[PDB]
């Protein structure tokens, strides 16, 4: 069975759950970001709270695509995880059989192509609040294998009417369809405590995005109007339609044309077009960008930048507060999700027996922080000459150097 | 019952004809009529004021 | 004194939302006399042969 | 029994308390933050003081979601705790049986999945003033286990009419329902001395949030109006309705249109639209953000930033004042809550006998601060050559290096 105890039947693993839903694969995103107003955004969020996640997912995708600063921040945050070395470790004080199981799982993950793509797809749940990856199960003889990992759009799911924390497929029915066991890797990182609909970071970032969009569009319009002044022509009674058209064309082309002549009975008045500055717009854009930076990566390095300054402890100063905390949180949550969803089916299908769930191997990301070799290498000799018996295992582990074999 | 009375021989601004002079009239803290004229007539007291229960 | 405390009633008065929803339905009773028969159809039918 | 002495009956542990309240699970948040005015906020707070916590909880959730700066600060503060290593220690001068009990509890917590989620859910009480997590109890033979931890919204509870410090479930009755023993982990951090309703940090942070919201909305409106000037057209007597409509459309499109012509009998006046600056709005936003930073994380590193500057003692300078105090306070309160709520039921259900409550093991968070290895390693040799007999236990404990085994 799975970790949650639901019965597992190997018959349903031959075909993906969504195969019998050919309607989903033919859908196109509705792009709800175009022509978006604060009222529309509020309605979208409220409806999403009630189980209509399609519009929210499409809006989040558009928001990711249309904002360069937000996209850069999210990409940097995800690439931070994608570059971490990982390993599979056996449970606490594991036995020989458990060690062998962990070693086999580690070897299987090393030789499993598409792991990086799986991690990238799973990390989308950081912003979207939940990411679902469908599994393709195949048999190369007697051992089950994940053939491929398919990332399904968040717009394909909904909320259970009887449960606000349980996701279901959109199968044209009011209650949707329950997710098949062992058929998905659902990643639901928890930045804030609440239901799944409210758990996305883009829900926090939506309003600054709209503020920045409005400011940028208004600035573009004002830059378009800038330049020549608006000038209005006046004509006396008894001016025919042809003369009216001639005066109109003359006024229209007068800005580009340096000189022109009109009868003394006519008049042209040059009125202010748009006089001001870009200061308000740019102030709003900077405020929104700082808010986005703080919300995504913390207000110590991105928005209120940590500035330059090297040194042996500079790595620690830059990392440990804020950056290390965020990195560790994301890595630990991703590792927990993976150990729950991918490691367990492999252990319970590819190996004999029914090992207890509490003793399953856990995927661990390498969060080791580079320690100053020079300072500590200076420090040891004094301590050892004093008489302290420092274990070599601690040194080898903390320095990153492996133990002799 | 009406709450509001001034019975300390106290002075209040009552205007008779072109001038406002000491006199005790309405002298109540509740109003239903002659509010605009009462304001001029009901200027709070100059001297010691004490209230009673006429219950009229 | 004050000329017209009559009109200043709206500002002074406060709200005490203690009578709001100060009631509830009678305690559930169908459990003792009736048994739940969960169903998922439009017209459930029962059959007994005597 | 529990720590508070209330009788404990194992019959009620088979089902959650809220299972018989299926009405709660179908509710949706009312979103009281939309269209919020200072009078509405004051009424919400006052009503919450009187036992109506639903509106206050929903307002706090909206406040958390809609403010990026506040959300970033709270997330950083909580992630600070989530990254701390923890251990279970036996009581003062504990005996062999007590040491075995503590070791078994430590092993059980290590192998208990969902601990990080439990800590995150509990830390919500920092801002909300109280967090309730429901327990699922199951028997794997002869030993009780917490199957899962469920975080219930603060909107599901209320105040006892006869007690302002005791929370109760909303069961449609005036007095609510008392909390089941051993069925919840209630975390109520105490930033300020008072009742539970007034104990939330969001109660302090509400007003700066409203100030910032008003300033941002006003700035957005003023940026919308900025650009072209308002221009008013005037027409003489004897202008028909069709000519009036033509003049109106001409005026409406005149700002975008560089040129236009009107009869000499008409007139168009270009009046100032909105002339000023973003300085007042931005000043208010900065004031509110500084207030929020000071209230959440202290006015030494976040609002009045500590600036750069490394060194051996830089860690101490940055941490010990403000940051270390807040970290230690939060960690100690969370550890006390956990030791009270989760450790005790495990000890009194999973082990024989009736150990005295005063001798229960206590969960301890690792608050050890990194000490300068180089300076102290320089220092020891002089002291030891002088003649001082410094214990090795103090060195091993303070450096973080473990004692040889």
């Amino acid at each position: 069975v799975d970790v949650y105890g639901n019965p597992i039947r190997t018959q349903q693993l031959r075909e993906p759950q969504t195969s019998r839903l050919a309607g989903l694969a033919k859908e196109f995103a509705q792009h709800p970001a175009k022509g978006l107003t604060p009222a529309k955004l509020a309605r979208i969020l409220v409806e999403a709270e009630q189980g209509n996640l399609q519009a929210q997912a499409e809006l989040f995708m558009d928001m990711e695509e249309r904002d360069a600063h937000l996209f850069a921040e999210m990409s940097k945050r995800k690439r931070a995880i994608l570059g971490l070395d990982w390993a599979v470790e056996p449970p606490r004080n594991a036995s020989a059989a458990e060690k062998a199981d962990a070693d086999y799982l580690h070897e299987l993950l090393l030789d499993l192509e598409g792991l990086e793509d799986l991690l990238l797809d799973a990390l989308d749940g950081i912003g979207h609040g939940y990411s679902c990856i469908e599994l393709e199960w195949a048999l190369q003889g007697r051992e089950w294998m994940p053939l491929a990992f398919h990332h399904r759009p968040q717009s394909w799911f909904q909320l259970n009417p009887e449960d606000q924390n349980e996701l279901r497929l959109r199968d044209n029915s009011p209650a949707g369809e329950a997710l098949q066991p062992f058929g998905w890797i659902i990643h639901r990182p928890r930045a804030r405590s609440g239901y799944v609909a409210r758990s996305g970071l883009f829900r926090v970032l939506a309003w600054p995005y709209l503020f920045r969009h409005y400011a940028t569009s208004d600035l573009a319009e004002m830059l378009e109007i800038y330049g020549l002044p608006i000038r209005l022509g006046k004509y006396p009674p008894g001016t025919a339609d042809e003369e009216k058209a001639t005066l109109l064309r003359a006024v229209t082309g007068l800005g580009h044309a340096a000189a022109g002549i009109i009868p003394e009975t006519m008049a042209i008045d040059f009125q202010q077009a748009a006089q001001g500055s870009s200061d308000p717009f740019l102030a709003m854009m900077r405020q929104s960008e700082d808010a986005i930076s703080k919300a995504v990566l913390g207000g110590t390095l991105t928005s209120t930048t940590s500035q330059s300054g090297g040194g042996a402890f500079a790595l620690g100063q830059v990392h440990n507060e804020v950056r290390h905390d965020l990195l560790a949180s994301d890595a630990r949550q991703l590792a927990a999700t993976l150990s729950r969803d991918l490691l367990w089916p492999l252990l319970v299908l590819n190996r004999p027996g029914s090992p207890d769930v509490r003793r399953a191997p856990r995927l661990v990301f390498d969060l080791r922080e580079q320690a100053d070799i020079t300072s500590m290498a200076q420090s040891i000799p004094a301590l050892v000459n004093v008489g302290l018996e420092i274990p070599s295992a601690w040194v080898y582990d903390k320095l990153g150097i492996p133990q002799p074999a | 019952e009406v709450e509001g009375v001034f019975v300390r021989a106290t002075v209040e601004r009552r205007c008779r004809a072109g001038f406002c002079f000491d006199k005790e009239g309405q002298g109540f803290a509740d109003g239903v009529l002659s509010d605009e004229q009462l304001e001029a007539l009901e200027s709070d007291p100059l001297l010691k004021v004490e209230r009673c229960t006429f219950s009229g | 004194a004050i000329i017209t405390p009559a009109l200043i009633s709206a500002l002074k008065t406060s709200f005490q939302k203690h009578f709001q929803d100060a009631l509830a339905t009678a305690p559930s009773t169908y459990l003792q006399v009736a048994t739940v028969i969960p169903s998922t159809t439009a017209s459930n039918t029962y059959g007994w042969l005597g």
